[PDB]
């Protein structure tokens, strides 16, 4: 409603990534970033929710400053203004000290009536920057939201799924959401609107000098809590294993495959 | 330097149980196993905690499966999954007993409540975790894929406590149950004014919809080898016992038996499950196409020269007739005897 | 006409020179293999063969000009028109165990394939290589023999080219045995009568194609995709003269209106990315940097701007790829599920008449009563037109079939363009052919056939046999 | 090494709109002809490129791309070609190929076979070999992207019946190469009258019944200009 927050990173344009044996670092073919398709999600469900109370869109990212592209490729798809959280200070960070300065880059940027983060990123798979941002923010968050069944200005009507039965929840604003895949269609960025001025927006940047708590202690890599060890390439094996003999000579050899995958069928 | 924290303080590896107004998730019974071979490690006890409104009977049933105890939140506003009541409980809970680890389950319950308590303790947690190690120093080791599945990961939380991690439904095994229940249960409380919540419940409704092919993630195919309609009746029953989601090669569309969205091929959705169990099918370059990249796939079929046999990672050569309903009442065997 | 019954002592024969493995008489032939994706006609072979090689196809050749027997050969059963189907049941020749990969010549940048070889195979052997095979047919199992026979082509056409650009040589068998090297590693021919050209398109009716050398592109690396709304289908079908005469040319140029859409978003369940609109046109820009590729639909989308379009939307990232291709990719099966049965029509048009045949169709549609689905590529003049049956009686669906599509292929003649573009014509398409073309050029082309097979026994009754 | 680099040209997608190969004995000829000189002629093969587009930004792209892949593969150097008297010097030197072997002999007669491109430094060396074995002057160029060859045995100053026994020998080795490289007899210019013997040596009996029997089918009263390409071979 109104002021709406819209979290979006950039990760690499795909997830076909190996290593190498003794880099320790991740062997990405090329350099061709992009939003991620779960944040055009987040975007879309901003979108409808703009063109039924009529409020104003503003994206939120906190990377380098490459990561500005996917700020402006916000704005052709209809976002109003964007602020990217750009310092080398801000590197490094885990969940815990990546929801921080995002939540610390919320309050700069004064009160939203409600913060729509995606499900996941495609490089870190975690899902969970969006609960730790709205803790921190101390607002109220659903997550996985599927359908959104009211809008009214004060609040919403949402069906959060889970594996097998569909909460329907009344959550007043401010508040956080999480929508997960397959929402909405995203729409497509738009050439007329590439054509405005170059964006009509202008990105505003900021950083560690900026926030209300200006202290490096709390974000990076010093204040993460987790660090990688090592990552490595995850050992699969393809084994072609054949069954003869008929009757339930069979069917205990099924039965004992099922069970051990935990079917139990 | 870094200031140092002494994990003597922070004891026990607490099982989160995940429940639907009392029935408990089955991912509860494999952490409670996977922590009773943690903390034999260390030498550390093993909690659960409870959270719900009429549930404080179903406390015992965790002590049969080696718990030493059962920390159990009953008050009528934990009815349905609200994050304010379930955070302010979890971290109250952290303030008495002062865990060391804390796993709980994948579920979408558990992939919200447990951000939103690691926040706020500013520790750290792992997601979706596949293997778990303990140091003898107590320094939980979580391995964890990431990239989609590329590669995997090795993380670990050496200073801050109690270290989070969130573990993948139907990695690890539920051990067998104790022949005499060891433990208590520990009925706690709180303050009402930490369990209100601005979210409010409407209704929680069943999914009651028939899921697309391509969000499947496990599907029982048949095709030609099904001679009539009313045989799909012994493969229907079939399928919801794994859950399966029934599609069909396209003899099976121009016999009218099937919706056309339910035909797996180049001619229809192209799939990826975990699991396929093709009956009755040769496979042929058209279906193949669109499911060669399953996972796992189980062929049953009578001609064992049929091209299915190629890329089944389980080849079973025999007739599906005699297999399938002789494997329902093996269903109902050491299920029910 | 003449044709012997095959008997057993023809099966005696036959597995004399073909191993008894591979030979299938009788029940053992198989359904699938009396039809093809017509559907209408249904026609049994009398023996099966699979061949594996050039001297197995040139042994039954020679039994079957001694001993009068009709052959037909089959490649995956795919083709739309009848072709591949034994009306007389005599020997069915299937190449689908020929799919070997001969050679790949890396200097010459050829292919050489056994027919049997299917398109998604060689595309994807081909493109590890670093090599591109340009004509993309719809279905890709289709045999790459099945696609010279036919005349493939497909959505890359506009830039490429059909299947008859990149045949460099075929190795034929006639109908008496004889085995005919056509082409050859080359690129300049100039010596004698193309027989390469006259084999291209002639659907298993003069020779049988024993192996083939295709020319290879080298592969681009970038690709991106322009999505542009238009109000009507007349303005969308007018900016094609003016986005290939400003030099950007696009590898694929599809026109789809919204009611096509609105079939695909009830098939695959979801939506479309904006169909707030009635008329697209969606485009393909290749290329091997980024750059040059964004100075290519910049150049167009700058037009397209200028002429009327509401907007231009930009699909550059692989799910944005899937989220408008998938769509397009399934317009075909969204309108088999949404009736009860169908026919094809496939008439190529002069590319200033797009428009007008299109909104003919809609004109076609309201006065039948019967609904006329319509896509194709506004690059060619290739319109894919199906005519729906939906819930009419058998008695008064093939009057009204009848009726569609007479006035829809004498719409086509009025607008001097052709039968078919890209199916063929087969056993189905024949009057319409004799409608379009003399009696005098269909005279020619029969007498092309009894000079390549006098006996008429290389599947009788087909394109301009009894049109 | 100048027909070596056409496949390493064309794989790096930036595709010229001619590649032409012309030796250093035929550019002398052009010389006399002309009167002028040619730009350098330092060598003795040379790859003569084209490249268009719309600007100067995407022709620029694509030539430096073949030229810092032709420098790095065994070239002497690679010289810019830009301006209109530039081309014109280089140009006309190439246009004037046939004009000025024309000009150097009595008569010539010629040969347009076509071979696959793999297989076109071979003739060109066999061609020399074959002018160094039977005394005759066999000057030759072509186009090095699709391997069309134009060869020319000149009669030069032969005596009439040593002149239809040279040609008729030099003309037959080289019809049987080109069958050998697995090549056709003409890929310009066709067979008409000259070349049907050619045509009958490399394709079969059968192929040219095939061919007999379709213009049987056009002209059965065989009105349409009779006795050539597949007539009386
Ligand atoms: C291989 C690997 C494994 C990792 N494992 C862990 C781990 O176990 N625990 C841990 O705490 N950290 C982990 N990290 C660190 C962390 O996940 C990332 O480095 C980084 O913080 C991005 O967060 P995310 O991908 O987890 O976001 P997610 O939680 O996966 O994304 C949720 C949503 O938050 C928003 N969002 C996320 N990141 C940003 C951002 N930078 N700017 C703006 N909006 C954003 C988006 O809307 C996104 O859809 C890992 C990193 C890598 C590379
Ligand atoms: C253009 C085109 C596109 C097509 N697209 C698709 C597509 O997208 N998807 C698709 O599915 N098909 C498609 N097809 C059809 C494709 O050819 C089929 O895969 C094939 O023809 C039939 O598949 P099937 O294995 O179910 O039938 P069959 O091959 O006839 O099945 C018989 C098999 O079942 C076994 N069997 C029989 N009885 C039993 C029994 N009692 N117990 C166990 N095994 C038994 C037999 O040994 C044999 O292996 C397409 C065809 C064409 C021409
Ligand atoms: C869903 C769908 C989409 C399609 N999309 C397109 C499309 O976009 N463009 C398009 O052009 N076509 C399309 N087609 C049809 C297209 O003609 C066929 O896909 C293909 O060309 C036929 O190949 P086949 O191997 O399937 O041939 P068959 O049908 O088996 O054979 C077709 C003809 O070729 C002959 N033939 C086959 N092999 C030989 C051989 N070795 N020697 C001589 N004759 C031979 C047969 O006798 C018959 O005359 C589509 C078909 C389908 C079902
Ligand atoms: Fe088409």
């Amino acid at each position: 409603m109104s002021k709406i927050l819209v979290c979006i990173k950039q990760v690499p344009g795909t997830s076909n990534v190996e290593v190498d044996p003794e880099t320790g670092v991740l062997i990405r073919d090329g350099v061709e970033s992009k939003l991620n398709p779960y944040d055009l999600f987040g975007l879309e469900t901003a979108f409808r929710l703009k063109e039924q109370l009529g409020g104003t869109i503003t994206t939120l990212s906190m990377g380098p400053m490459q990561s500005k592209e996917v700020l402006m490729e916000s704005f052709y798809m209809g976002a109003d203004e964007g602020c990217l959280l750009s310092d080398r200070k801000f590197g490094g960070a885990d969940v815990v000290a990546t929801s921080y300065t995002l939540a610390q880059g919320t309050k700069r940027l004064g009160d939203f009536d409600l913060i729509i983060c995606g499900k996941q990123t495609t490089d870190g798979d975690t899902a969970q920057v969006g609960p730790e941002m709205a803790e921190f923010l101390g607002i109220p968050h659903v997550t996985n939201v599927i359908k959104i069944l009211a809008a009214d200005e004060k609040g919403l009507t949402l069906q959060m799924n889970m594996e097998e039965s569909l909460e329907i929840q009344r959550v007043p604003y401010p508040c956080l959401i999480t929508v997960d895949k397959d929402i909405y269609t995203p729409r497509l960025p738009s050439y007329k609107r590439k054509l405005d001025i170059s964006k009509n927006p202008e990105i505003k940047i900021l950083t560690l000098k900026d926030m209300y708590d200006t202290n490096e202690k709390k974000y990076g890599l010093s204040g993460s809590p987790t660090q990688v060890e090592r990552i490595f390439p995850p050992e699969s094996n393809v084994e072609k294993t054949s069954f003869e003999g008929d009757g339930k000579v069979l069917a205990k050899a099924l039965l004992g495959i099922l069970t051990e995958k935990k079917y139990l069928g | 330097e870094k200031v140092a924290i002494d994990k003597s303080l922070y004891r026990g590896i607490t099982v989160y149980v995940d429940h639907i107004e009392g029935q408990i998730h089955p991912v509860t019974f494999e952490l409670i196993g996977k922590a009773r071979e943690l903390a034999a490690v260390i030498g550390h006890p093993v909690y659960a905690l409870l959270m719900g409104t009429n549930i404080t009977e179903k406390a015992d049933e965790l002590l049969k499966y080696g718990v030493d105890k059962v920390f159990v939140y009953d008050k009528p506003e934990l009815k349905h999954f609200v994050i304010e009541p379930y955070a302010n409980v979890l971290e109250d809970f952290i303030e008495k007993v002062k865990p060391s680890s804390i796993l709980v389950g994948a579920t979408n319950v558990g992939r919200s409540l447990a951000p939103r308590v690691a926040a706020r303790y500013r520790t750290g947690l792992t997601a979706d975790c596949t293997i778990l190690e303990m140091k003898e120093n107590t320094d939980l080791v979580q391995i964890r894929p990431a990239f989609g599945g590329n590669i995997m990961a090795q993380i670990v939380t050496e200073n801050t406590r109690p270290q989070f991690c969130t573990v993948r439904y139907k990695v690890f095994t539920a051990p067998e149950r104790v022949n005499e229940p060891w433990g208590d249960v520990e009925m706690m409380d709180i303050e009402k004014a930490k369990l209100v919540s601005a979210i409010e419940v409407m209704e929680v409704i069943k999914k009651e919809k028939g899921i697309d092919l391509s969000e499947a993630e496990t599907i029982v195919a048949v095709g030609r080898g099904v001679k009539c309609e009313k045989d799909l009746d012994m493969i229907h029953e079939f399928a919801e016992k794994i859950g399966a989601t029934v599609a069909c090669t396209r003899p099976g569309i121009e016999a009218g038996w099937f919706d056309a969205r339910l035909q797996i091929g180049l001619s229809g959705r192209t799939v990826k499950p975990k699991l396929i169990i093709a009956l009755g099918i040769s496979g042929a370059v058209q279906f193949a196409a669109g499911m060669q990249n399953s996972e796992y796939i189980i062929a049953i079929n009578s001609d064992p020269k049929a091209p299915i046999f190629n890329i089944a990672h389980c080849g079973m050569v025999g007739d599906l007739y005699e297999i399938l309903p002789e494997l329902l009442t093996m269903i109902e065997g050491p299920e029910n005897n | 006409m003449n044709y012997k019954k095959v008997e057993a002592s023809d099966i005696a024969a036959i597995k004399e020179l073909i191993p008894a493995e591979r030979v299938f008489v009788g029940t053992e032939i198989g359904e699938d293999f009396s039809h093809d994706e017509l559907g209408s006609i249904h026609s049994y072979p009398e023996v099966l063969i699979k061949v594996t090689s050039t001297e197995e196809v040139s042994k039954i050749m020679k039994y079957a000009y001694e001993h009068n027997i009709p052959v037909v050969v089959r490649g995956s059963g795919t083709g739309l028109v009848g072709a591949c189907v034994p009306l007389f049941g005599g020997i069915m020749l299937e190449t689908t165990l020929m799919n070997n990969i001969l050679e790949l010549d890396t200097e010459n940048l050829t292919v050489t394939v056994e027919p049997g070889v299917l398109l998604m195979e060689l595309s994807k052997f081909v493109e590890e290589n670093d090599l591109f095979y340009p004509p993309d047919p719809g279905e890709k199992s289709a045999t790459i023999a099945g696609n010279i026979s036919t005349n493939a082509g497909g959505m890359r056409a506009v830039k490429y080219g059909v299947t008859r650009d990149y045949v460099r040589g075929l190795t034929v068998v006639l109908a008496n045995g004889e085995i005919i090297e056509l082409g050859g590693k080359i690129v300049k021919n100039s010596s004698g009568y193309s027989l390469k050209d006259l084999v291209i398109g002639s659907e298993g009716t003069l020779c049988v194609i024993t192996k083939a050398i295709l020319k290879l592109l080298p592969l681009p690396k970038m690709t991106l995709s322009l999505l542009i709304p238009f109000e009507n289908i007349s303005d969308a079908a007018g900016i094609v003269p003016k986005i290939i005469k400003s030099k950007a040319i696009p590898t694929a140029i599809e026109f789809m209106e919204r009611q096509t859409i609105l079939f695909a978003e009830d098939f695959l369940g979801k939506k479309f990315p904006d169909s707030s609109s009635n008329a697209y046109i969606l485009l393909t820009f290749d290329g091997n940097t980024k750059e040059q590729v964004e100075a290519e639909y910049e150049t167009v989308a700058n037009l397209c701007l200028a002429e009327g379009a509401k907007d231009v939307y930009i699909v550059d990232t692989v799910e944005r790829k899937d989220s408008v291709w998938s769509a397009r990719g399934a317009f075909l099966e969204a309108i088999k599920a949404s009736t009860t049965e169908m026919d094809e029509c496939d008439v190529v048009v002069p590319r200033n008449r797009i428009a007008e045949f299109i909104e003919f169709t809609h004109d076609l549609a309201k006065e039948m009563d019967v609904r006329i689905p319509s896509f194709g590529h506004a690059g060619d003049g290739n319109l894919h037109i199906y005519v729906c049956r939906d819930e009419l009686c058998q008695a008064d669906w093939e009057a009204k079939l009848a009726e569609a599509m007479d006035r829809m292929y004498a719409k086509a003649l009025t607008f001097e363009g052709l039968v078919s573009g890209e199916h063929g014509i087969g056993y189905a398409k024949r009057k319409y052919l004799l409608n379009d073309f003399g009696t005098e050029h269909l005279a020619l082309m029969a007498g092309i056939k009894q000079t390549f097979d006098p006996k008429n026994l290389l599947n009788p009754k087909k394109v301009c046999q009894m049109a």
